[PDB]
C-alpha cells in the first residue's frame, strides 16, 4: 500500500578526502516476495552519480527523464553538468510534480570537474536539498543507515578506507531489513577515476 | 474516545559480557515534542543480581518492573531466601506480560545479569511475553539505528579478516567491560544526534558477580 | 518459513530463524523449534509469545498426563490439548500456526499440523508460514518415503533455504531436527548467509545470483 | 523555531538549523533563513520543499519587478505575493513564514500562515518551538531595543526552542536587517551543541569487506582514434 | 488472469500462461490463449483485470505492428519491452490505469540471444532468466532457483516447466485447466500443441 | 467579539485583539477592524486568511470604483462584500460587519453573517464573543447617542464579551467615523476589566 | 474581435529576400550608434544618450540594461522594440533557466533565448 | 471513557533552595466560555503538601475528597497523626497515581493532569507528576497542559538541573513562576488574570497565598500595530 | 432558560416553561422548577428524563434523610444531586441548579453543570438560553437585592434568554424561597416582552 | 471445507464430500474426510468455518454415543436430525455461533428406508431426496432434477453422483482435489475406495 516500501531497497552515499563513495542494495521485490537480484538503482550522467530508491516504477522513469534532461543540457551548454546544478535540477523536476510526486528518495554525488571539491546531496519525494557534509541515506532501512553512518563514520577518509565504511553501513544496515540485500554495489568516485565494486553479503 | 496507552520514548541497551553484562538506558522521558524529565531513571536493580527495563509507555513500564520486584520479594519468602536466577526470572516475567495479553503492557523489556554458571546474560521481551536470551539487544525509540551497529561492533557482522577477500570470517573474541562501555556510549552519542526522543543523560548498570555499579554519562540536551 | 515429513526414517523438522516487526528485522536467532519432551517437537509460526507460552505449556500438560497415567502421551493426544485451548481463546486474537511431531509405539512417525483458527490436521507434509509455499517447491519434487536419513535432512535444509532466499520475512538461519523410534535428534544451526554460496557452489543452484 | 524581533534602526530574524521526519533527524544543520532580495528574507517552518519553494518563485518575481520599476523590493510586495499564492492553494502548501526586511519606506516585520493570513508585530514567532520563543520573547521584549539587545533576544528565543522544543535542535542562524546598511547574514551564530569526541575509532582494516568483482565505470565520453 | 510464467534458455524463451477465465463462480472458458504475437520474434503474454487485459495487449500489438511496416524493421526484444513499460508508467498515473501484468519473450536476432522481460501494472520492468506474475512465483521460483541452468536445451526447460505446472495443480487452491506453451526462438514463435 | 453600532455624528467600529489557533493565542494584539475606504470600514470574524483575501479584494474593488465613479456608498461596500461571501460560501468562513460614513446617508452598518445575507441595522454584533453580549446590548441599546456615549456602549459590551469568551481578549480597538474624519481609539485590560 | 492574422507578415520574395527582415534592419541603419569590445578581463558596451529634448531628463531613459546580474544589453535601432525585450530577456532568464538550474544562464544561451523570441516574430502570424 | 467538561489549564510548579513553588489560576472553563471565575486547583494536605490539578472539574473535586478522607483515616488509632506518622508529599502521591493507574487500566480515567508538591520529613524537596494515563515523572521544574510548553522553558532558564537548586532562591523562583503566569495569560485562551500560589519551604512551611493577579502587563506597543500588512490608517 | 438568585430575605428560582423536541415545542407550559424538599427546589436543563428521574430520586433520599436525621440542609441537596450526576455522568444529560433556604444559611444557591461539578453560587444560570444573558446578568446582578429587584432581575434577565433562544419561551415561572414561606409567580409574554 | 453432497437411494443413503482442505493460498492436504459416524447406520458431513466442523461433528458424535450406551439403543435418523438441529439452533444465538453446515445420512432399521437430512448453521432441516451445501447445490441440482428417480439403485445412485462431481470438475473454479464417497444401507457404512 504505501508506495516508498512496496520494493524496496536502499541508497547511502558519503564524502571523503578527494572523493566520494555511493553505493546501493540489488533487491527488487513485490513486497514480500523478491523478484531481482540485480536491480541497480545508481545511475550515472557524465561524472554526477544518481541513486534512487523508493517505487521501482519511478525509479526507472526518472533515471530516463535525467537522462534525457542532461543530454539536452550538455548539447546546449557544450559541457557535462556539475553536481551542484544538477542538484538544483532534481529538486525542480520533483516539485514540478509537487500534488502528485514520484515516490521515490534520490540522493545525488560527484566531484566538481572545476572545484575538485567532493559533493553529496539527499532529497524527500518532493524536492527538499539535504545537502550534508558526512553523509546521506535513504530508502527503507533509512533508520538503520542513520545508525551505522552517525557511528562509523569520521571526515576525511581516504578512498580504500571510505569503502570499508560505506560497505559496512550498508551490508549491516541491509540485514536489519526485511526488504533489503539480495546483493550491493559499491561506488569508489574520485577526480578522474570511478571505481565500481559488487559487494558479497548473505542472500535472505 | 480515551486512548489507554502513550509513548515516553526512550531507548535501552543491554549487552552481555563474558562474565559481566550491562544494561543501559537514556534519561530522557517525553511527550510528543515536549520534555517531561531531562532525569527519570529507567534501569533498576531489581534484587538478586538482576536489572530490568521496561522501555515506551512509562506507566506500564513502571508498573511491571514494580510487579517484578514484587515477585522477588515473595520468591524469597516462598522459598526460603532461594537467588532467583536470571533464566527463572525471565520466565517469570513471560508470565507477567502474558498474564495481559489481551491488555497489554506497552513495552519493550530487557534484563540482565549472571546465569547460574557466572557467565553474562541477557533476556529480551517483546510486550506480550515472548522471550529469548541474546548476546546484544537495544530496545525502545533508537533500537533501529543502534542494533546494525552492535551486530558490526559486537558479533563482527559482514566482517573478515584482510588478505583473504570474503574466505575468512573475523573471529569472535570477547569484549571486556571497559569495551563495551565504549561501544554502549558511542551507540547513545550516535542515537541522540539522530533521534530526537533520544538525549539529556545516559544511566549504565554494570553486573558482576560483586554485585550491580552505575556510571552516569550526560547527553545533548538539545 | 517451517516444514516436517514423515519419512522411512522417521520424521524430518526444519525451520527458519528470522522475526519481523513489519519491515524491521527484530531477530535472527529466533528458536522456532519447541523440545516437548525427548519424543515430541513444536514448531512455531506467527505470534512468538503465543506459541511460545502455550507449546511451553503444552509440555507441562503432557508431563502432567505421563505423571498420572504412568505412560507417554500419544501425539494425537497432545496435539488436541493445544487445539482444544486455542479454540476455547478462538475470536480473541491468538495467531499460531504449528506442528506438533513426535513418536509412539502405537502411532509410528506422527505430525500433526494445529492451528489457531482452531484447525487440527494429521498428515505427512506440512510447511507453515509467510514462506511456506517456497519449500513446498522443493519438499514436493523431491520427496519420497525411501529417503536416507542423510538426504532427508538435506532435503529440508534445503527447502527452508530456497524460502529463506525468497521470502523476506524468512531467514536467518536453519535448525533441523530428526525424530525416530528412540526420539528426536538435534542437526545443528546453519546460517543461511554461509549456507546459501556453499549450496550454490555445491548444488550448482541458483544461477541467477553472482558469487 | 523561528523569531523575528524589530529594533531601533531595523530588524532581525532568527532560526534553528533541525529537520525531521518523524522522530528522525534528517539534517543537523539545516538553513531556514531563505534570501527574497538582497535586504528582505523570511524564515520557513512546516514543510521544508515549500518554504524553499515558494521564497524562490516570490524572489524570482520580485527581482523581475525591481528591474521593472527601478527601485528596490519593498517588504510588502513581497508579503502582498506570498499571502495570494499560499491563499490560493487553501494551506495545502505547507509555508509558515517569517518575513521581514528593510526598503525605502522603513524597516518591517510580518508573519505569515499556510492559509495565507498575514499579521503585523514586534516581535514574532513560529513553528513547534514558537510556544517556548514566545515565552521568552514575551518575558524579555522591550520597546527600542538596540540592534545588540535585539539579537541577544532572537538567539535566546530560538536556544528556548532548541532545547526544549524536540522539534528544534542543533545551531542558531541569524540575519540582521538595518536601515541603511547590507542585510549581514550570520549563518551558525551559535553552535551550542558540537557532539562530543567518541569514544572509539571505527575505521576498519583494508579487506575487512567482501567483494565479488571490480571494473573501472567510463565516465568520459566517447574518445578520438 | 491467472497464472502466467516464463523462462528464457540456452536459445529461447518459453511462455506457459493458463487456460482458464473464471468470471465468478463459473470457468467460461478452458482454452483461452493469454497471448498476443507483437512481431515474428516477439510474444507478450498477460494478466490482470478483466476487458484491460486484451485491450492493452492489441493496443501494444497494433503499435509495434505500425511501426514494423513504416520502418519495414522488426523492433529488438529489449525496445519493445521499453515501450511497453512506458505506458504502462504512463497509465499508472491516469484516470483509471490499465490493471494488467506482462511478461515479454523475445529473441534478438541482432544479438542472436533470447530474452525475457517481467513487466508489471505500475511499469516495474525487470529482465529475467525466469519469470512469473502473480500468485505463481511464490511456488514456482523456489523450483526454478534450484533445477534451473542458463545453459539448458529448450526440451529441459519444457521439462523444468512441467515440474512447476504440476507444483502448481498440486498446491494451488483454483482449477487453471492447465497451460498453453509457447516457445520464442531464431525462427520463430511456436506452440507446444501437448502439455 | 466585533460590533459596529451608528449613532448622532455618524459610526463606530469595536473589536477584540485575539487571535487563536485552537486555545492558542497566535496573536494578541491583532487588529481586525480593516479600511477598505476612507469612510468605510470592516470588522472582520472567522478564517483570518480568508477574511483578509476578501477585504483586500473588496479594497481594490473600491479603488477601481473611486477612479471611475467618484466615492462609493457603504450600500455599494456591502454589496461587494456579500457578492464574494455569497458566490464563494462553501469555501469560505467569513463573518463581516460593514460600517460606513456618507454625509448624505450619515452612519450606516451591515453585517454580512456566514451564508453572505445582507442585513442593514442600526448596530451589529458579531463573531464568538457577541452570544453573550445579545442580551445587554439589546438593554443599552439606543438611536442617536452621543460619541461618548456610543464609546461606552461599545467598551463595556466588548468588556464583558470578553470577560465570558475566551476566543476574544487582548485591547478593545476602536474606529470612529465622522464627518470630522477618521479617529483611532484604543483601550487597555485595566481599564476595561473594571468596569 | 480575436486576433485574425494568424498568416505571416514576414514572407520570401522571388529573389529569395524576406523583405520586412531588410526593412527592420534599414531601421537599425537609422538608429543612434552603439558598441561593444571585449578585453581580457572584461567587456565593455557604450552608446549616445540621444536626447529627444533638452527637458526631457536622459537618466530616466536607460538604453543599457541589466539583463542579470552578470550580463548587460545595448541596441541600435527602435527604443520601445529594445525596451519590451529586456523585460521578455530578464523574464526567460529566470523562467527558462533559474528556475530550473538555481543559477543565472551563461551569455550564449541567454542570447540564444533572445534570439529565439526575435525569430518569432520574423515567421509568427 | 468519557469526555472532560468543566475544565482546569496550566499547573505550573518548580524547587527551589528550601523548598516548593507551585501555581495554578481560578478558572473552571466550558469549553470556549470562562464559565467559572472563583475556583481553587491548589489543594493541601496537611503543611507539608500541596496538590495542584488540571482537567476536569468533577474530578478534580473528586480527588479533592479522596484526600480530605485520606487524613482522617490516617488520624485513626495514630497517636503520631501529627508528627512521626503524618502524611507525607511521597505517600499521597502515590497513592494518587496507584488510583490514576488503576482507572486508565478500567478504562475511565480521572481526567486531570497533577502536581504534587511537598517537603518531606528529613527536609527534602518532592515534585512529581501524574496523570490520566497514570503516567509519572519528577524533575526540577514541572507544568501541565499549556504550562508543559511555556512555562518549563522559563522555568528551567532558572533550573536547568539538579545543582542550580541549591543556588535557587525563593524570591527568585517565585518571580520566575509569577512570570510564567503572566505569559500563560497573554497566550493561554483558558487562563484567568486571577491566580493562586503556594509556597512550601523546610524552615517556614506551607505559605498559601490567594487572590493573586497578574499585574505589569505590556499592551502600550498594540496602538501602533495597524492593519494585516499595507494599511497604514 | 434558567437562573437562582441569592437576596436579602432568601433565594428566588425562576425559568421559562419551553419543551422542545427539535424545532417542535411538545409542551408550552412546562414547569422546571421542581421540589425536592419543602424549601430545597431546583431548576432543571437538559434532559427532562434524565432530570425527573434524578429529582424524583432525590426527593426520596431528603425525605427519607428527613425522617431519620430531621430537616436537611440545601447542602446536602446539592451533594445527593452531585452524586447521582457525577457517577452517572456517562448516561446522563443534566444541567440541575439546586436552590434553598435555612434559617442558619439563608438563601444558598449550587449550580450542577454535565460534569457533575458542584457549585456554589451568589446566583446561576443555565440551560441553553443563559448564553445570551451571561453579559446582562454579570452587570446587572447585586449582593442583598430586595424581593422586588430580585423579580424584576430574573424577569428581565430570561425576557432577553427568551427572546434570543429558540429553545426557550413561554412562561416566566418562579419560586421565591424565604422564611415566609414558598410564593409561586408567573410572568406571562405580554408583561416581560415589552420590557 | 468446500463441497459435500448428498443422495438417497431406494435402500441407501450415499454422502460425497471433497478431499481438499485449503488453508489461504494453499492446499495444505488433499485425503481429508469431512465426515464422522454418528451410530452404526447414521453418518453425518460436514463443512463451514475451520476448526467449528470438526469440533461441532466430534461434539454430536461423542452425545449421540453416550445415548447409544446409556440406552443400549440406536437413535433413529429422524431423532440424530433433530437433536443436531436444535444444537445449531441454540448455537445461532450464542456469543460465538458455530458456522457449520451438515449433511446426515442414515437408514432407519425400523422403518427399513434410508433417510438424507440437509441443515444449516442456523439450524434449518429439511428431509431431502438429494441435497447440497454451498455453492455446489448450484451445478448440482439441475442434474439431480433431471436425472433422479427414487427407486434408483445404489450403483445408479453412484453413476449420478459421478455425473454431478463431473460437472463440479468442469465449472467450479476451486480444485476441490475429488471426492470421498460413503454409502449408508441396512448393513452399516462403508466407503467406496475408488472413485
Ligand atoms: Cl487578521
Ligand atoms: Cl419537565
Ligand atoms: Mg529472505
Ligand atoms: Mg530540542
Ligand atoms: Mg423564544
Ligand atoms: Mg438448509
Amino acid at each position: 500500500s504505501d508506495p516508498s516500501s512496496i520494493n524496496g531497497g536502499i541508497v547511502v552515499a558519503m564524502t571523503g578526502k578527494d572523493c566520494v563513495a555511493i553505493a546501493c542494495d540489488l533487491r527488487l521485490g513485490s513486497q514480500s516476495l523478491g523478484v531481482s537480484n540485480k536491480f541497480e538503482k545508481i545511475f550515472h550522467y557524465g561524472h554526477v552519480f544518481l541513486g534512487i530508491t523508493g517505487l521501482a516504477t519511478d525509479v526507472t522513469t526518472l533515471n530516463e527523464m535525467f537522462r534525457y534532461k542532461t543530454n539536452l543540457y550538455k548539447l546546449k551548454e557544450e559541457r557535462a553538468i556539475e553536481p551542484e546544478t544538477f542538484t538544483q535540477l532534481v529538486s525542480s523536476s520533483l516539485y514540478e510534480r509537487r500534488f502528485g510526486p514520484y515516490f521515490v528518495g534520490p540522493v545525488v554525488a560527484g566531484i566538481n570537474s572545476k572545484s575538485g571539491k567532493p559533493f553529496i546531496a539527499g532529497f524527500d519525494l518532493i524536492g527538499c536539498i539535504d545537502e550534508a557534509k558526512d553523509f546521506i541515506v535513504s530508502g527503507t532501512a533509512s533508520d538503520q543507515l542513520f545508525g551505522m553512518c552517525e557511528s562509523l563514520y569520521e571526515p576525511n577518509l581516504e578512498p580504500e578506507d571510505l569503502f570499508e565504511t560505506i560497505s559496512q553501513a550498508l551490508l549491516n544496515a541491509a540485514d536489519r531489513d526485511a526488504l533489503s540485500g539480495w546483493g550491493a554495489v559499491v561506488y569508489i568516485i574520485k577526480k578522474d577515476e570511478v571505481v565500481k565494486r559488487y559487494l558479497k553479503m548473505r542472500q535472505d | 474516545q480515551f486512548n489507554p496507552y502513550g509513548d515516553n520514548g526512550g531507548t535501552i541497551l543491554g549487552i552481555a559480557g563474558e562474565d559481566f553484562a550491562v544494561l543501559a538506558g537514556d534519561t530522557r522521558n517525553i511527550t510528543d515534542y515536549s520534555i517531561n524529565s531531562r532525569y527519570e531513571p529507567k534501569v533498576f536493580d531489581c534484587g538478586d543480581n538482576i536489572v530490568m527495563s521496561a522501555n515506551g509507555f512509562a506507566a506500564d513500564g513502571d508498573a511491571l518492573v514494580k510487579r517484578f520486584k514484587n515477585s522477588v520479594k515473595w520468591y524469597h519468602f516462598d522459598h526460603n531466601d532461594k537467588k532467583l536466577s536470571i533464566n527463572s526470572a525471565a520466565r517469570n516475567i513471560q508470565h507477567l506480560l502474558y498474564g495481559k495479553r489481551f491488555f497489554p503492557y506497552y513495552v519493550h523489556t530487557i534484563i540482565a545479569g549472571l546465569d547460574e554458571d557466572g557467565k553474562g546474560a541477557v533476556y529480551s521481551f517483546d510486550p506480550v511475553g515472548s522471550y529469548e536470551r541474546e548476546q546484544c539487544r537495544a530496545g525502545g525509540a533508537a533500537a533501529s539505528l543502534i542494533m546494525p551497529f552492535l551486530d558490526n561492533q559486537v558479533n563482527f557482522k559482514n566482517q573478515y579478516e584482510p588478505g583473504t577477500n570474503g574466505k575468512v570470517k573475523k573471529p569472535l573474541k570477547y569484549l571486556s567491560v571497559e569495551e563495551v562501555i565504549k561501544l554502549v556510549r558511542d551507540s547513545f552519542t550516535s542515537a541522540t544526534e539522530r533521534h530526537i526522543q533520544v538525549g539529556d543523560g545516559l544511566e549504565i548498570l554494570i553486573v558482576t558477580k560483586d554485585g550491580v555499579r552505575k556510571e552516569f554519562y550526560e547527553l545533548k540536551r538539545d | 518459513t517451517m516444514l516436517a515429513f514423515r519419512f522411512q526414517g522417521g520424521i524430518i523438522v526444519a525451520v527458519d530463524s528470522r522475526a519481523t516487526a513489519g519491515n524491521w528485522v527484530a531477530s535472527q536467532t529466533v528458536k522456532k523449534v519447541i523440545e516437548i519432551n525427548p519424543f515430541l517437537l513444536g514448531t512455531m509460526a506467527g505470534g512468538a509469545a503465543d506459541c511460545q507460552f502455550w507449546e511451553t505449556w503444552l509440555g507441562s500438560q503432557c508431563r502432567l498426563h505421563e505423571l498420572r497415567e504412568k505412560e507417554r502421551i500419544s501425539v494425537a493426544a497432545a496435539s488436541k490439548i493445544l487445539s482444544n485451548l486455542v479454540y476455547q481463546y478462538k475470536g480473541a486474537g491468538l495467531s499460531m500456526g504449528t506442528m506438533i511431531c513426535g513418536y509412539t509405539r502405537k502411532e509410528g512417525p506422527t505430525i500433526y499440523y494445529v492451528d489457531s483458527d482452531g484447525t487440527r490436521l494429521k498428515g505427512d507434509i506440512f510447511c507453515v508460514g509467510s514462506g511456506q509455499t517456497f519449500a513446498y517447491g522443493v519438499l514436493d519434487s523431491n520427496y519420497k518415503w525411501d529417503l536416507s536419513v542423510e538426504d532427508a535432512l538435506y532435503l529440508g535444509k534445503r527447502s527452508i533455504l530456497a524460502a529463506a532466499h525468497r521470502d523476506a520475512y524468512s531467514g536467518g538461519s536453519v535448525n533441523l531436527y530428526h525424530v525416530t523410534e528412540d526420539g528426536w535428534i538435534y542437526h545443528g544451526n546453519h546460517d543461511v548467509g554461509e549456507l546459501f554460496w556453499k549450496v550454490k557452489e555445491e548444488e550448482g543452484s541458483f544461477n541467477n545470483v553472482i558469487g | 523555531t523561528i523569531v523575528g524581533v524589530k529594533f531601533n534602526n531595523g530588524v532581525v530574524i532568527a532560526a534553528d538549523t533541525r529537520s525531521t521526519q518523524g522522530p528522525i533527524v534528517a539534517d543537523k544543520n539545516c538553513a531556514k533563513l531563505h534570501r527574497i532580495s538582497p535586504k528582505i528574507w523570511c524564515a520557513g517552518a512546516g514543510t521544508a520543499a515549500d518554504t524553499e519553494a515558494v521564497t524562490q518563485l516570490i524572489g524570482s518575481n520580485i527581482e523581475l519587478h525591481s528591474l521593472y520599476t527601478s527601485r528596490e523590493p519593498r517588504v510588502v510586495s513581497a508579503l502582498q505575493m506570498l499571502k495570494q499564492h499560499l491563499f490560493k492553494y487553501q494551506g495545502h502548501i505547507g509555508a509558515y513564514l517569517i518575513v521581514a526586511g528593510v526598503d525605502p519606506t522603513g524597516s518591517h516585520l510580518f508573519s505569515i500562515h499556510a492559509h495565507g493570513s498575514t499579521d503585523v508585530g514586534y516581535y514574532l514567532s513560529l513553528g513547534s518551538g514558537s510556544l517556548a520563543a514566545m515565552a521568552v520573547l514575551e518575558s524579555h521584549w522591550k520597546q527600542d531595543l538596540t540592534k545588540e539587545e535585539a539579537i541577544k533576544l532572537a538567539s535566546d528565543a530560538i536556544q528556548a526552542g532548541i532545547w526544549n522544543d524536540l522539534g528544534s535542535g542543533s545551531n542558531v542562524d541569524v540575519c540582521v536587517m538595518e536601515i541603511g546598511k547590507d542585510a549581514e547574514y550570520l549563518r551558525n551564530y551559535l553552535t551550542p551543541n558540537v557532539r562530543e569526541e567518541k569514544q572509539k575509532s571505527y575505521k576498519f582494516p583494508r579487506g575487512t569487506t567482501a567483494v565479488l568483482k571490480e571494473s573501472i565505470v567510463n565516465i568520459c565520453d566517447i574518445q578520438e582514434e | 488472469m491467472d497464472i502466467i510464467l516464463g523462462i528464457r534458455v540456452q536459445d529461447s524463451v518459453i511462455l506457459a500462461s493458463s487456460k482458464a477465465v473464471t468470471r465468478g463462480i463459473s470457468v467460461l472458458k478452458d482454452s483461452d490463449d493469454k497471448t498476443r504475437q507483437l512481431s515474428p520474434h516477439t510474444l507478450m503474454s498477460f494478466a490482470g483485470e478483466a476487458g484491460d487485459t486484451v485491450q492493452f495487449a492489441e493496443y501494444i500489438q497494433a503499435n509495434i505492428q505500425l511501426y514494423s511496416i513504416r520502418e519495414d524493421y522488426e523492433l529488438s526484444p529489449q525496445a519493445v519491452s521499453s515501450f511497453v513499460r512506458q505506458e504502462l508508467a504512463k497509465s499508472i498515473r491516469s484516470r483509471r490505469p490499465y490493471q494488467v501484468n506482462v511478461l515479454i519473450g523475445g529473441y534478438d536476432k541482432k544479438k542472436n540471444k533470447p530474452e525475457l522481460y517481467q513487466i508489471d501494472y505500475l511499469g516495474t520492468k525487470v529482465e529475467l532468466p525466469y519469470g512469473a506474475h502473480g500468485y505463481s512465483g511464490f511456488y514456482t521460483f523456489s523450483l526454478l532457483d534450484h533445477h534451473y541452468r542458463p545453459d539448458m536445451t529448450t526440451e529441459e526447460g519444457l521439462d523444468l516447466l512441467k515440474l512447476c505446472v504440476q507444483e502448481l495443480e498440486k498446491r494451488m487452491p483454483m482449477d487453471f485447466k492447465g497451460v498453453i506453451v509457447k516457445i520464442v526462438d531464431k525462427d520463430g514463435i511456436r506452440q507446444v500443441d501437448d502439455f | 467579539s466585533i460590533m459596529a453600532v451608528t449613532f448622532k455624528d455618524g459610526v463606530i467600529l469595536g473589536a477584540d485583539s485575539r487571535t487563536t489557533t485552537g486555545a492558542y493565542i497566535a496573536n494578541r494584539v491583532t487588529d481586525k477592524l480593516t479600511r477598505v475606504h476612507d469612510k468605510i470600514w470592516c470588522c472582520r470574524s472567522g478564517s483570518a486568511a480568508d477574511t483578509q483575501a476578501i477585504a483586500d479584494i473588496v479594497q481594490y474593488h473600491l479603488e477601481l470604483y473611486t477612479s471611475q465613479y467618484g466615492t462609493p456608498s457603504t450600500e455599494t461596500a456591502a454589496s461587494v462584500f456579500k457578492e464574494l461571501c455569497y458566490e464563494n460560501k462553501d469555501n469560505l468562513t467569513a463573518g463581516i460587519i460593514v460600517a460606513g460614513y456618507d454625509d448624505k446617508n450619515k452612519g450606516e452598518v451591515y453585517t454580512i453573517p456566514l451564508g453572505g445575507s445582507v442585513h442593514k441595522l442600526p448596530y451589529a454584533i458579531a463573531g464568538s464573543g457577541s452570544t453573550f453580549i445579545y442580551g445587554y446590548c439589546d438593554k443599552n441599546f439606543r438611536e442617536n447617542m452621543s460619541k461618548e456615549e456610543t464609546v461606552d456602549f461599545i467598551k463595556h459590551s466588548l468588556s464583558q464579551a470578553i470577560k465570558w469568551d475566551g476566543s476574544s481578549g487582548g485591547v478593545i480597538r476602536m474606529v470612529v467615523l465622522t464627518a470630522a474624519g477618521v479617529e483611532r481609539l484604543i483601550f487597555y485590560p485595566d481599564e476595561y476589566e473594571q468596569l | 474581435m480575436t486576433d485574425r492574422y494568424s498568416f505571416s507578415l514576414t514572407t520570401f520574395s522571388p529573389s529569395g529576400k524576406l523583405g520586412q527582415i531588410d526593412y527592420a534592419l534599414t531601421a537599425v541603419k537609422q538608429g543612434v550608434t552603439s558598441l561593444g569590445i571585449k578585453a581580457t578581463n572584461g567587456v565593455v558596451i557604450a552608446t549616445e544618450k540621444k536626447s529627444s529634448s533638452p527637458l526631457a531628463m536622459s537618466e530616466t531613459l536607460s538604453k543599457v540594461s541589466l539583463l542579470t546580474p552578470d550580463i548587460g544589453a545595448v541596441y541600435s535601432g527602435m527604443g520601445p522594440d529594445y525596451r519590451v525585450l529586456v523585460d521578455k530577456s530578464r523574464k526567460v532568464a529566470h523562467t527558462s533557466y533559474k528556475r530550473i538550474y538555481g543559477e543565472y544562464p551563461p551569455t550564449k544561451l541567454l542570447v540564444s533565448e533572445v534570439a529565439k523570441i526575435m525569430q518569432e516574430a520574423t515567421q509568427s502570424g | 471513557t468519557q469526555q472532560p467538561i468543566v475544565t482546569g489549564t496550566s499547573v505550573i510548579s518548580m524547587k527551589y533552595d528550601n523548598g516548593v513553588i507551585i501555581a495554578a489560576d481560578n478558572l473552571g472553563s466550558y469549553g470556549s466560555l470562562l464559565r467559572f471565575n472563583g475556583v481553587e486547583r491548589l489543594i493541601p494536605v496537611g503543611d507539608n503538601t500541596v496538590v495542584g490539578i488540571s482537567g476536569d472539574i468533577s474530578d478534580m473535586q473528586h480527588i479533592e475528597r479522596l484526600l480530605k478522607d485520606l487524613v482522617t483515616e490516617n488520624a485513626y488509632d495514630n497517636p503520631l497523626a501529627d508528627a512521626e506518622e503524618a502524611l507525607e508529599p511521597s505517600y499521597i502521591f502515590e497513592y494518587l497515581a496507584t488510583v490514576m493507574y488503576q482507572r486508565r487500566s478500567k478504562m475511565n480515567p480521572l481526567w486531570n493532569a497533577i502536581i504534587v508538591a511537598g517537603v518531606q520529613s528529613n527536609g527534602d524537596q518532592f515534585l512529581r507528576y501524574v496523570n490520566l494515563l497514570g503516567v509519572t515523572y519528577s524533575s526540577p521544574t514541572l507544568a501541565t497542559g499549556f504550562g508543559a510548553h511555556m512555562a518549563n522553558p522559563l522555568l528551567r532558564k532558572v533550573v536547568d538541573r539538579e545543582s542550580d537548586i541549591p543556588k535557587t532562591t525563593v524570591q527568585v523562583a517565585e518571580e520566575a513562576i509569577v512570570n510564567a503566569m503572566r505569559v500563560l495569560y497573554y497566550r493561554d485562551a483558558r487562563s484567568s488574570r486571577n491566580f493562586s500560589l503556594a509556597i512550601i519551604d523546610k524552615n517556614t512551611g506551607l505559605t498559601f497565598k490567594k487572590n493573586l493577579q497578574v499585574e505589569n502587563m505590556k499592551w502600550d506597543f498594540a496602538k501602533d500595530i495597524k492593519g494585516y500588512g499595507t494599511q497604514k490608517i
